[PDB]
DNA sequence: GGGTATTCGCCGTGTACCTCTCCTAGCCC
DNA sequence: GGGCTAATGACGGCGAATACCC
RNA sequence: AGCGGAGAGGUA
């Protein structure tokens, strides 16, 4: 849970909990050596005071002692705060099967459909492409199927077009203060590097078209796909959650 | 202890010895079970 | 009268008035501060001041003194390109001459034995490259200026911060340069409190008792004391005014000391004590409330005067009496040990230790060290006539009892200044005499620290560490070279120049960005404020910023106002304050004299604005001029003004002046456009801006990306890589040669290039350009291209700030940019075996091995693709068949691992750089490129020697027309060339510096030329950013009546919303310029005369600033007409000129409509539109935010080991962070099964993602969820806090 | 380091519970939590890539570095499970137990938890009916405690 | 463009007598960029405070889940149109529409639609008892009838909808966009409310032709009233 | 003992993304 | 150069200890 | 060979 990070040349990165643990163990061993020596009361009193201060720096650093140009983290700061283990890894998590790109405007699209790049949809829908290539018989193993995907022939485009036909994706704005910041669309394959969007969608997203990026997510379970079709579609979310 | 003063709520739960019955929405995200709102209400009805 | 660069092309310039003062050097403050810091050429202030301040060292045992006579800076061992390519720092050695003397103990002082250790090595000072940059580990760093609080004394207040009342408290703070901070705070119970370095607050009576002052003396000095009589008292005519006809009658009558009853004496406080020698006891204490028993004792003693204090309600306040009443300490030693206990908590009291601590806290030079600017601010705030003073805080009572040698010199020059009592008295007159306070919002209250002051500060810190080492090292006294250690000062200067908040990575994509980054000031730093703190009071602009700090150049994000930009004519004063020039205005006529006024001197005189009309050459024909007095507008007669602005470009910076029509645009869009111009990318062919300003030439000159001829002459020898000039006899022994950089990467992975523009055999002057730099025209700055604009909605493709592009803007390669990437292959040394660069790699097909050579690396100039192996690298990873295979081969049969360099972005390889270490056998390709480099340096050294010998022989042939010095000069040049060739050969034959653990490094330069794609961010000139929607063919674009197809179709809906209309005037001026260029091309296409072109240029240049056409030549006029065949560029000043009548006249001069709106037809159906649209040429550029950098996706990549979650970022295949607000939105949807499979199955669970992946690739549907591993991490982290958390 | 046979099996943990209980921890329960005692503040020895015995990074207390491997190398097979090596004492088991097992420190003198003292609703101050400054002076070795509840200066104690 | 404002609160004595079509002086551009920097800092702090308030309101109201379809609460809430002495804040047709009624004004426990709002406007009703969520008798949840109708769909709210996160997000929407004499303005008959002038709380509410209340002014103690009252007059002149 | 009146701390202050550098280095041979 | 080697330019809301004459 | 803590710049 507290690993060491190596650098180039054999060096290791400094740690916060390991230095506090080494200080506590060293002061405890010094207290044991002073107790075995039968030291007078002043020396063992100062050693017990240093042991109490090192335990205080180990448990909650920065409250009374503030052990160090920058104060290192402790067990109390690793739980609380914004950068702790509770807000960065439990409420908000990094997810796979996801990517982001810039957005342009597409007037030829419908309300329920949106655009998606070819290489982006090939990277996102790669397990379904592998499963369909195993089912069609074009490759016996997944290594030959992966080499056929990276070779980029026309059959992988046929597989990617047949997979993406009835599979919705979750388009998300990077601020999500709105209730309708996440909407489901049926993507199509376009010959570009951006994500085309309907002009009636960016009003609810409050999104412009100058350097705006939108992260996409693909649901892969059947329950998630049916939930995205039923209660996340852009054609079903017409009214606002604030007023009528 | 989710948004403010984690140490105070943690030491209060440590002294009193409370028992979290998981009857909420955020604690089901923390534990990893289904949300008891919408499609997950039938699972909570069949569990109890 | 005109140079060759101006004779090449002349742009039309119209305005209201001419410019008096020219544009100065834009990077002058950094190079002048570094020249004052280095003192390379005396040496009163700078590094020599710190060297003279630190190096006098007195040991504890005596007979040890260190002296120095000077310092010398050595030459750098490498070139600038050598440190840029090899990775070294462009530094210079600093050598001092430490003189060590030894005195004789137990005798008189005498120099028994003195030594002088010359060339004491300490540190390496990185020198500037002439433009404000220095190479730190192969990268160029720019140290920006800091806008901090100036040293001195300030008086602030707090409005409702304490006591929840309407009354306000005052605070006095003494800010030193390198000492401990002193404070003086009030109290709501009318008391004074002080604290040192934000410690626990103490009353000022303890500090005044530790200084050595008595209560009677401070009560006689602060409060005016009256006398009494034995009861009666003296009559004061001024004291009766507080209690107008009665005071006037008492003044005109002239009364004596009248009698007063005892009812007026009970309400007073006794000033001084009274004693009686006959009684033997004190009848009354000093500073006490008078009682009846004390009055009876004073009447029995027979005292004459008991003393009183002038106490009022608003005019006077008894604060020192309450301060003495609060503090019970009446002993100087008790006050000293109380101060020592407040400074160091938990220590036993010691007399001489606390005395030495109080002496070293405030009253020494080694610890406090108040600067001269702080002394000047102190004397200006208090009100003393003298400006320069002592560098240490002086007291009248503290230095009177000292027995030191410097104290007798200090007490003779100051003559009882008593600055502490002066500060307390000035604060008392602020509280009581109704004085004004000053907030920290002026440019005179702030100060600018350049790179030299911070470098001197960190060098003084390193010298203090070296002195603290040498004070212990010289305790037993050998050579002085073994005492001074270079390691702490070298580590301090490396930690300063390498990793600091003021030394950041610069940007070199644009010359304008380079100029505005070298000129940028920043309020952040070690002494500055934090961006996270509430700083609304300093983010808003102050009226002192007019003329010194640019107001509209401000970055977006958290730092809106903390990161400012310096103005054009603004410079730094001698004390660090900012100054701006003005014009000396006499009564009536205005003299054209330039006087740089400071920020604290501009408010005293009435300064008129630059928008003042003048009928004569220099007069004032307005009865009420728009002048300012205290930063606000005012209407004053012209007989009372004293100063006026020199130019309307004084307010804006160099990045805000280049955008035309600033007076017609909004402030927010101008703020966006001033920041959007710093992110432009240089294209293949750069075009001049049709609507410019005139400050582009100064920015291109002071940017440093172009070369300039120092001495004019013949350019008969010219190449694409080098330019050889031949100077004349007036400027000169050898001729000058300029080497041009062709293709090297910048700090932003862009390509810089220097293409020449002069021809063979043409005379020049001093200052003409010889090669246009990157994103640079023939002497103007060029950021983008010129293209047709139509403001109309086109089928929703330009819906909300979207940009429409044609096929003609893509097929002619107008926005094609060159990007150079750096890809390295590092071969480390492992414990199992060193990694080789061999080409024989197993499990690799021949299709990826044809481009590899026998060396294992790729050739130069090979078209590679994504995933191609450029450098083949293998590493050893460590049955009888394996033993048979190992015995059949030479111990290289198996047990190897493939780890080679691959391309992540397809392009050609332009350069392959191979770095090797000593003791390693070089490769045949490394030997071949070594032969290539030595052949290249032999060839260009032979060419330079042949050119120098030809110049010397030409001078000798010119000298023998009508004899020995030319031969000696040729011999010296041959010896210098031989020494330079020997230095280069010894430099390029040895192994370079590498890390401990690496044997070989191969760096491959990959140059990619990317085209324009739909989705790329492209902004204009006035702040109208956009994203390309799609690429449309030419047949669908709308066409005019003549057949010209519009390239870009913009949206006119942003004009009333964003409230900028300067782009419409820029479009109209570009349309007029393109019409003039087409008319010039139509005139020069047929056989025309010179007089028609002359009268046409005289019609389009001036109309009645003044450009004469009968001056240069006929062939120069034909060259000007050939240069103006693409368009006639116009110059528009930033706050004057370019009215509507001038634009309408330039439109009506050609065959163009007056309103600028012509009717164009649609290209899709061939029909005509209902209205006429605005068509014209706008200077449109391309930003650096590409679509390839932002588009990325992943299915399954690597995971972290602390928690089982994917990584982040575009590198290493990071996943997108599913934030908390998205989880809130999905919980608002309901969505239990969607949220369960998002944060448990896909991300957190180890077995769950494998089960889901195999259920996807198998076809069955069986989802089994589990607990996240981060919850187990949180449980194990809670259990480490001795708190039991169980899952029941 | 690399293991592929153990990686294929799944459904090992059910993760089915009803409630979460949080309470204090007795020292006997903390002693029953851990598997070993640390004694030396040495993590990784110099000039070799091997963990230090009885340190913060140790194999005898938490788990082995490589999967199904010891520090010396006497057992290099997946069939050996639940066996402790003789030279360097560690169990030949999975390398994922280093993330689960923990250790403990035997302190020579007892210390006070800062989460029960430094908080403004102080629990030790309410249980002993004492102010915060008195316990702050006692725990930082500045005064004495009689054993009824009053402060004592060392001279007053003398 | 008129006068410009300074951040300390004082208005500049001279305005900018020039638009963007003509030229602007440097002293006018200084005040323009001063106002621009003030607006940029204002929207930055507004965005930060709106995000913090949105997070706090989400974490406060997250346990309310629609669990049961009917509870059986007959407490009710009285709905009145909000007049703050000037123009109307929220009228009756916006505040009433979307919830069921408690007492018979109409049939109880019936969801109101636009036709029922039009019928109540034709009947000229002033106050109707409504069923709100502040008076509920459910166990750890909100009843489906006390909440009314959904906001995304026009029908009844479904069982299991989390109406807390939607409410907190809808309150946290516009936070980035935030910032004597009784003379009537509109015509209509004046009807006194809680009057006896000896009155502690006086309300000078008026009734228009359709039956809605447009103006409602406060009346102090001892207010002299002069008074089918036309506009342009004063019912209560002054009361110092 | 018991009410105001300051006063020392405790605890918090938006999200998402993209580039770059630099990491404990010091010493007596 | 070489291998171990243990500052003091934030700001607002809020519950809890001192001071003290009646 | 994968797992990271600060500092700086930029976009929405
Ligand atoms: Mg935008
Ligand atoms: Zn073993
Ligand atoms: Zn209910």
């Amino acid at each position: 849970l507290r690993p060491l990070v190596p650098l180039d040349g054999g060096r290791f990165a400094t740690s916060d909990l390991n230095d506090l643990y080494r200080r506590v163990i060293n002061r405890n061993n010094r207290l044991r050596r002073l107790l075995e020596l039968n030291a007078p009361d002043i020396i063992v009193r100062n050693e017990k005071r240093m042991l109490q201060e090192s335990v205080d720096a180990l448990l909650d650093n920065g409250r009374r002692g503030r052990a160090i140009k920058r104060p290192l983290k402790s067990l109390a700061d690793m739980i609380k705060g914004k950068q702790g283990r509770f807000r960065q890894n439990l409420l908000g998590k990094r997810v796979d099967y996801s990517g982001r790109s810039v957005i342009t405007v597409g007037p030829y699209l419908k309300l329920h459909q949106c655009g998606l790049p070819k290489k982006m949809a090939l990277e996102l829908f790669k397990p379904f492409v592998f499963a369909k290539l195993q089912r069609r018989g074009l490759a016996t193993t997944i290594k030959a199927a992966k080499k056929l995907v990276e070779r980029e022939e026309a059959e992988v485009w046929d597989i990617l077009e047949e997979v993406i036909r009835e599979h919705p994706v979750l388009l998300n704005r990077a601020p999500t203060l709105h209730r309708l910041g996440i909407q489901a669309f049926e993507p199509v394959l376009i010959e570009g590097k951006a994500i085309q969007l309907h002009p009636l969608v960016c009003t609810a997203f409050n999104a412009d078209f100058d350097g705006d990026q939108m992260a996409v997510h693909v649901p892969l379970s059947l329950e998630a796909q049916l939930e995205a079709r039923a209660l996340m579609m852009s054609t079903n979310n017409i009214l606002s959650p604030a007023n009528g | 202890a989710s948004f403010q003063e984690t140490t105070r709520v943690l030491t209060e739960a440590a002294v009193r010895g409370t028992r979290d019955n998981l009857r909420g929405l955020k604690e089901n995200v923390i534990v990893g079970r289904l949300i008891p709102a919408g499609t997950g209400l039938a699972y909570h009805a069949g569990r109890r | 009268s005109y140079s060759f660069t101006e004779k090449k092309r002349i742009r039309k310039d119209f305005g209201k008035q001419r410019s008096i003062l020219e544009v100065p050097f834009l990077l002058a403050i950094q190079v002048d501060s570094y020249r004052e810091f280095l003192q390379e050429d005396r040496k009163d202030l700078g590094l020599h001041a710190a060297l003279k301040s630190v190096f006098p060292i007195s040991s504890y045992s005596g007979n040890a003194a260190l002296e120095y006579v000077g310092y010398k800076l050595g030459q750098p061992v490498f070139d600038e390109r050598e440190c840029r390519q090899r990775g070294m720092s462009y530094g210079a050695p600093l050598r001092v001459t430490v003189r060590l003397v030894i005195y004789d103990r137990e005798s008189s002082t005498k120099a028994i034995k003195y030594v002088k250790e010359q060339e004491v090595y300490l540190g390496e000072i990185p020198l500037m490259t002439g433009n404000g940059t220095f190479i730190v580990n192969g990268t160029e760093r720019v140290i920006v200026s800091q806008l901090h609080r100036s040293p001195g004394v300030f008086f602030d207040h707090d409005r409702g911060k304490t006591h929840s009342s309407g009354k306000l408290l005052y605070s006095a703070r003494i800010i030193p340069y390198r000492g401990s901070w002193l404070d003086f705070e009030f109290d709501p119970k009318d008391a004074l409190f002080t604290r040192i370095d934000r410690r626990r607050k103490l009353p000022v009576s303890i500090l005044l008792r530790a200084l050595g002052y008595n209560n009677e003396e401070m009560l006689a000095e602060f409060f005016e004391i009256n006398t009494f009589h034995i009861v009666q008292l003296e009559l004061v005519p001024e004291r009766l005014r507080g209690e107008a006809r009665h005071v006037k009658q008492l003044e005109a009558a002239g009364v004596a000391a009248l009698a007063v009853p005892d009812d007026y004496l009970v309400g007073r406080i006794l000033s001084h004590d009274v004693v009686d020698g006959s009684t033997g006891e004190l009848l009354a204490n000093a500073n006490d409330e008078i009682s009846e028993d004390q009055l009876t004792a004073f009447r029995k003693a027979g005292v004459d005067a008991v003393g009183t204090l002038w106490v009022n309600d608003l005019d006077r306040g008894p604060y020192l009496s309450n301060t003495l009443r609060i503090d019970p300490t009446k002993t100087q030693l008790e006050a000293l040990v109380e101060i020592y206990r407040m400074m160091r908590p938990g220590e036993p009291p010691t007399k001489e230790a606390a005395q030495n601590l109080f002496h070293n806290l405030f009253f020494t030079f080694e610890r406090y060290d108040l600067s001269t600017v702080g002394r000047m601010k102190f004397n200006r705030r208090v009100g003393r006539k003298d400006v320069l003073g002592e560098s240490v805080l002086y007291d009248k009572k503290y230095f009177a009892e000292r027995n030191d040698e410097e104290s007798k010199r200090l007490v003779a020059e100051h003559t009882d200044t008593s600055d502490i009592l002066e500060v307390i008295k000035v604060l008392t007159e602020i509280r009581n005499g109704r004085g004004v306070v000053d907030d920290i919002d002026h440019l005179g209250n702030r100060r600018v620290r350049s790179v030299g002051e911070m470098a001197e500060n960190v060098f003084r810190v390193g010298l203090v560490r070296v002195e603290r080492a040498v004070k212990e090292r010289l305790s037993m006294a050998l050579t002085p070279q073994e005492l001074i250690n270079a390691k702490p000062v070298a580590a301090a200067i490396k930690e300063f120049f390498g990793s600091s908040q003021l030394s950041q990575f610069m940007d070199q994509n644009n010359p304008l960005s380079e100029v505005t980054h070298k000129r940028r000031v920043s309020a952040l730093g070690p002494g500055g404020l934090t961006r996270e703190r509430a700083g609304f009071e300093v983010r808003d602009v102050h009226p002192t910023h007019y003329g010194r700090v640019c107001t509209i150049e401000t970055p977006e994000g958290p730092n809106i106002g903390l990161i400012n930009s310096l103005a054009v004519f603004a410079r730094t004063n001698q004390y660090g304050f900012l100054e701006t020039p003005y014009r000396k205005v006499l009564d009536g006529k205005v003299s054209d004299d330039v006087e740089y006024l400071s920020a604290i001197e501009e408010n005293e005189y009435v300064i008129a604005q630059a928008n003042a009309l003048t009928d004569a050459k220099n007069m004032l024909t307005e009865q009420f001029v728009p002048c300012r007095f205290q930063g606000e507008s005012l209407l004053k007669p012209p007989s009372e003004v004293h100063f006026m602005d020199v130019s309307p470009m004084q307010t804006v910076s160099v990045a805000a002046a280049l955008v035309p029509f600033l007076e017609h645009d909004d402030a927010n869009r101008a703020l966006m456009g001033a920041n959007m111009q710093r992110q432009a990318v240089p294209t293949l062919r750069s075009q001049k801006p049709l609507v410019g300003t005139g400050i582009e030439r100064a920015v291109a000159r002071d940017s440093g990306v172009t070369v300039n001829a120092l001495r004019g002459g013949v350019i008969e020898q010219i190449d694409a890589a080098r330019i050889v000039v031949k100077v004349n006899e007036a400027e000169i022994a050898g001729v000058d040669i300029y080497n041009l950089i062709k293709y090297t990467r910048s700090n932003q992975n862009t390509c810089i290039n220097q293409r020449p523009l002069v021809n063979v055999g043409d005379v020049i002057a001093r200052g003409d350009v010889l090669a246009d730099g990157p994103s640079t025209d023939i002497g103007e700055l060029a950021l983008g291209q010129n293209m047709l604009i139509a403001f109309m909605p086109w089928n929703g493709y330009n819906f909300e700030d979207s940009i429409l592009l044609s096929e003609r803007v893509v097929e002619e390669d107008r926005y094609t940019t060159i990007h150079i990437e750096e890809l390295t292959c590092v071969a480390r040394d492992t414990k199992l075996g060193p990694e080789e660069i061999s080409a024989d790699i197993p499990n690799v097909s021949e299709q990826a091995l044809n481009r590899l050579d026998e060396s294992g690396v790729v050739y130069i100039g090979a078209e590679v693709r994504a995933g191609d192996i450029m450098v083949g690298k293998v590493t050893p990873k460590g049955t009888p068949e394996e033993k048979l295979l190992r015995a059949i081969f030479g111990e290289k049969a198996s047990d190897v691992k493939d780890s080679s360099l691959r391309v992540p972005m397809d392009g050609t390889v332009i350069d392959v750089q191979v770095f090797t270490r000593d003791g390693i056998e070089k490769d045949k390709r490394a030997r071949q490129i070594e032969e290539n480099e030595i052949k290249r340096v032999k060839k260009d050294f032979d060419d330079q020697f042949r050119i120098l010998e030809a110049a010397i022989y030409a001078r000798l042939r010119s000298q023998i027309v009508g004899i020995e010095r030319a031969q000696k000069q040729i011999q010296a040049h041959e010896k210098e060339f031989e020494a330079r060739f020997a230095d280069k050969r010894g430099k390029i034959t040895q192994g370079d510096d590498l890390a401990p653990g690496v044997l070989k490094m191969v760096k491959v330069f990959l140059a990619v030329k990317r085209r324009i794609q739909p989705g790329d961010k492209m902004a204009g000139r006035h702040g109208n950013k956009g994203v390309v929607s799609n690429v449309v063919p030419v047949e669908d674009m709308p066409y005019m009546a003549t057949g010209e197809s519009v390239d870009i179709v913009l949206n006119p809906l942003g004009v009333p919303s964003r409230m900028n209309i300067g782009q419409i005037l820029e479009v109209h001026l570009g349309w007029a310029a393109k019409g003039l260029g087409r008319k010039i091309q139509r005139m020069l296409e047929a056989q025309a005369a010179v007089s028609e072109l002359r009268k046409f240029l005289d019609d389009i240049y001036n109309h009645d600033q003044r450009v004469d056409l009968s001056q240069f030549s006929d062939e120069e006029l034909l060259n000007l007409g050939k240069n103006l065949i693409d368009g006639v560029p116009m110059a528009t000043p930033v706050f004057d000129g370019a009215s509507e009548a001038e634009i309408k006249r330039m439109l009506e001069l050609a065959d163009l409509p007056q309103s600028g709106q012509t009717q164009l037809y649609d290209g899709r159906t061939g029909e005509a539109f209902d209205r006429k649209t605005t068509v014209g040429y706008m200077h449109y550029l391309k930003l650096n935010h590409l679509v390839d950098d932002k588009m990325h996706a992943r299915s399954t990549g690597p995971y972290s080991l602390v928690t089982q979650q994917p990584l982040g970022g575009k590198a290493q295949f990071g996943g997108q962070r599913f934030g908390e607000m998205e989880v809130w939105a999905l919980e608002a949807y309901g969505a239990a099964y969607t949220l369960q499979e998002m944060l448990t199955v896909k991300s957190d669970d180890v077995q769950g993602r494998n089960q889901m992946y195999k259920n996807i690739v198998d076809g069955e549907h069986e989802m089994v969820a589990g607990m996240p591993e981060s919850f187990n991490v949180l449980v194990k982290e809670i259990r480490s806090l001795a708190i039991h958390m169980e899952l029941e | 380091m690399k293991d592929l046979l153990n990686l294929f099996n799944q459904q090992r943990q059910t993760l089915d519970f009803d409630a979460i209980k949080i309470a204090l921890a007795s020292p006997d329960l903390i002693r029953s939590w851990s598997y070993g005692e640390v004694k030396k503040p040495e993590t990784i020895n110099y000039r070799t890539f091997k963990p230090e015995r009885d340190g913060l990074f140790c194999a005898a207390i938490f788990g082995p570095i490589k999967d199904y491997e010891c520090l010396c190398g006497k057992y290099k097979r997946m069939k050996h499970r639940g066996v402790v090596c003789e030279k360097c004492g560690t169990e030949v088991t999975l390398a994922k137990v280093r993330r689960e097992r923990m250790g403990h420190i035997d302190l020579a003198s007892p210390v006070a938890h800062i989460w029960f003292l430094k908080s403004l609703p102080s629990r030790i101050g309410l249980m002993l009916d004492m102010t915060l400054r008195d316990i702050e002076r006692v725990l930082y070795f500045e005064a004495y405690v009689v054993t009824r509840r009053q402060l004592l200066t060392e001279e007053q104690y003398l | 463009r008129g006068l410009m404002a300074r951040p300390d609160g004082s208005i500049i004595e001279t305005p900018i007598k020039a638009n963007f079509r003509e030229g602007l002086n440097v002293q006018e551009y200084f005040n323009s960029t001063h106002g621009a920097r003030k607006g940029l800092a204002d929207t930055a702090l507004k965005t930060a405070n709106s995000g913090y308030l949105t997070r706090r309101l989400v974490d406060v109201a997250q346990d309310v889940v629609i669990t049961e379809i009917d509870c059986g609460t007959t407490e009710g809430l009285i709905m009145t149109p909000i007049v703050e002495g000037g123009d109307v804040v929220e009228p009756l047709k916006e505040r009433v529409l979307g919830r069921v009624v408690a007492e018979d004004v109409v049939t109880r426990n019936t969801l109101l639609d636009e036709a029922w709002v039009a019928k109540l406007e034709d009947a000229s009703v002033q106050s109707v008892k409504v069923r709100s969520t502040i008076s509920c008798e459910s166990s750890f949840g909100v009843c489906a009838r006390c909440y009314g109708r959904d906001l995304a769909r026009g029908h009844q709210v479904n069982i299991g909808e989390a109406v807390g996160v939607i409410a907190a997000q809808s309150i946290g929407e516009p936070g980035t966009q935030l910032t004597d004499n009784i003379t009537v303005k509109t015509t209509g008959s004046v009807k006194f409310n809680n009057l006896k002038a000896v009155s502690r709380s006086g309300e000078l509410s008026v009734l228009d032709g359709h039956g809605r209340e447009r103006e409602r002014y406060k009346l102090p103690y001892g207010a002299t009233i002069t008074a089918a009252v036309k506009a342009g007059q004063s019912v209560a002149n002054w009361d110092p």
